[PDB]
């Protein structure tokens, strides 16, 4: 399973 | 034995040629069982394993929308970060990020894994603890400060150690025929004559999984490892994998060089000689 | 799963017999071609692993992983062809091999 | 390369023979199929090594043993009606690794 | 920009016996960054149906990739991987050897 979250630089 | 989820995602951006290439994959171990190209004909996330396809379609319609996700964020990252070094975009540039979580033979929770790099080198890592960062420069500074604000270091530890972890869990038993399993390596020798009074034993090691393996040439007992040519572990292209390593035997000495295998598909160490 | 035929088809001497099997595991790699006569055992004529097509001799696999089916085509039929022609798939690091119910051929 | 003993067996209802297989190939990997008109060959136990089985697609009335790497014999607790079908043996050299085109023997006809 | 150099490697998937078909295997490792071009040759010739894994990379975050080809070996014929990257001067062929 993935990360949902989503993340930025 | 130990388990271990990681994903991989590589992008590449393409000034001149549109959008940058985006290639995910998805491992168990040593076994690919997902992937995703933006280059391929398929948007979404395709089956790489069996066990992977016993998935009802809830699963992969969510697996396409997070993985369409990550191919946004570094589309954006290229940018942000081409910023950050003051670069211009009249070339390539490469952004990497992989993560995952490693069980221990009690299938508990063992470590996590966070990391991003740009252009080859470390960029941010998550620490051990799954509460601090490591960035190395000032553009990686300025990084860390956005992800402290936004909480995702505490929405990592949760999937790292929750979700990472249980679903490993899952997918082991649904594909415990293949990945539970353990093919020990089968060992042999070459002898090969490259002059009037020197040799080449080659230690041969074929078709075993998982990918960590161990040889070593000993002569006397005594470890030979400065004079030992030894190969990367290399794919076959069926699952399992090869690895060979060979000394230059003088002519007559080949009673006293002893080859060693660990893997653990073996039961005890083996011990290899010629005659 | 592996879908054949599941019948008689009756090619007469000398035309193309065309039977095929469709599997349902996509990441499926390696694909096998058995034929088994009344009362023998199967035996391995043809194997295919990458995407197109395959020849050896008069026989002709086809593979075609987009619409996940195998296809086998018998050039000049002869009555020694005539036999139960079974479809094999399986999947990387696996020993657990797919057979299909098989298609049943009798060349005149 | 694959040899299987009972040409042509018919057995009873309570307390059946069972049937033997073994090959002189050193293979690691040995199976045993079913066959019958509209089903195919169907997987019933395999057996990856020495001393280590493991059931197919129809385990439920079957046990096998595997002591020796060349015989690999499948037993028959009570025979049913159900039984009546071909019984093929199938070795390979390993269960990975290796080429994955299987080895089938003389075959086995029963009937109940 | 950091650049790594790739190692290869030209092997078949099963111990090469003359006139039953294989894979002829070239793995590409350790390398930086991903544009490369691999190309798997038979007496000199590019052997056109060729595929490649899926790009992935390792803990040190350097890329690997696997090209293989279905082939059948003869006693005669002499198969070899040219491997070009942004790292070499000239493209690097690195024949195939049966014992290694």
């Amino acid at each position: 399973l993935l990360f949902g979250y989503p993340v930025y630089v | 034995g130990s388990h271990s989820m990681r994903y991989f995602f590589t992008s590449v951006s393409r000034p001149g040629r549109g959008e940058p290439r985006f290639i995910a994959v998805g491992y168990v171990d040593d076994t690919q069982f997902v992937r995703f190209d933006s280059d391929a004909a398929s948007q979404r996330m395709e089956p790489r394993a069996p066990w992977i396809e016993q998935e009802g379609p809830e699963y992969w319609d969510g697996e396409t929308r997070k993985v369409k996700a990550h191919s946004q964020t570094h589309r954006v990252d290229l940018g942000t970060l081409r910023g950050y070094y003051n670069q211009s975009e009249a070339g390539s540039h490469t952004v990497q990020r992989m993560y995952g979580c490693d069980v221990g033979s009690d299938w508990r929770f063992l470590r996590g894994y966070h990391q991003y790099a740009y252009d080859g080198k470390d960029y941010i890592a998550l620490k051990e603890d799954l509460r601090s960062w490591t960035a190395a420069d000032m553009a990686a500074q300025t990084t860390k400060h956005k992800w402290e604000a936004a909480h995702v270091a505490e929405q990592l530890r949760a999937y790292l150690e929750g979700t990472c972890v249980e679903w490993l869990r899952r997918y082991l038993e649904n594909g415990k025929e293949t990945l539970q399993r353990t093919d020990a390596p089968k060992t042999h020798m070459t002898h090969h004559a490259v002059s009037d009074h020197e040799a080449t034993l080659r230690c041969w090691a074929l078709s075993f999984y998982p990918a960590e393996i161990t040889l070593t040439w000993q002569r006397d007992g005594e470890d030979q490892t400065q004079d030992t040519e030894l190969v990367e572990t290399r794919p076959a292209g069926d699952g399992t994998f090869q690895k060979w390593a060979a000394v230059v035997v003088p002519s007559g000495q080949e009673q006293r060089y002893t080859c060693h295998v660990q893997h653990e598909g073996l039961p005890k160490p083996l011990t290899l000689r010629w005659e | 799963e592996v879908e054949q035929n599941s019948g008689p088809l009756s090619v007469p001497e000398g035309a193309i017999a065309s039977l095929n099997c469709t599997y349902s595991i996509r990441s499926s790699t390696s694909f096998f071609w058995y034929r088994q006569y009344s009362g023998k055992s199967p035996e391995l004529i043809m194997s295919i692993y990458s995407n197109g097509d395959k020849e050896d001799g008069r026989f002709t696999a086809q593979l075609n992983k987009a619409s996940q089916y195998v296809s086998l085509l018998i050039r000049d039929s002869q009555p020694s062809d005539s036999a139960t022609y079974l479809c094999a798939v399986t999947t990387d690091r696996s020993g657990k091999l797919q057979f299909g119910a098989g298609t049943q051929v009798v060349v005149t | 390369g694959v040899t299987q003993t009972p040409k042509f067996q018919v057995l009873k209802t309570g307390q059946s023979m069972t049937l033997q297989c073994a090959q002189d190939m050193n293979h690691e990997y040995m199976a045993w199929y079913r066959q019958d008109p509209g089903m195919g060959l169907r997987l019933i136990h395999y057996s990856v090594g020495v001393g280590i089985t493991d059931q197919g697609d129809v385990p439920d009335g079957y046990k096998v043993s595997r002591s020796t790497t060349e015989d690999f014999p499948l037993r028959l607790l009570s025979a049913a009606p159900s039984q009546t079908s071909v019984y093929f043996c199938a070795s390979r050299p390993g269960a990975a690794g290796g080429r994955p085109e299987l080895y089938f023997g003389p075959g086995t006809r029963l009937t109940v | 920009m950091i650049q790594r150099t790739p190692k290869i490697q030209v092997y078949s998937r099963h111990p090469a016996e003359n006139g039953k078909s294989n894979f002829l295997n070239c793995y590409v490792s350790g390398f930086h960054p991903s544009d490369i071009e691999v190309d798997l040759l038979k007496n000199g010739e590019r052997i056109e149906k060729v595929e490649h894994s899926d790009l992935s990379f390792s803990k040190d975050w350097s890329f690997y990739l696997l090209y293989y080809t279905e082939f059948t070996p003869t006693e005669k014929d002499e198969y070899a991987c040219r491997v070009n990257h942004v790292t070499l001067s000239q493209p690097k062929i690195v024949k195939w050897d049966r014992d290694m």
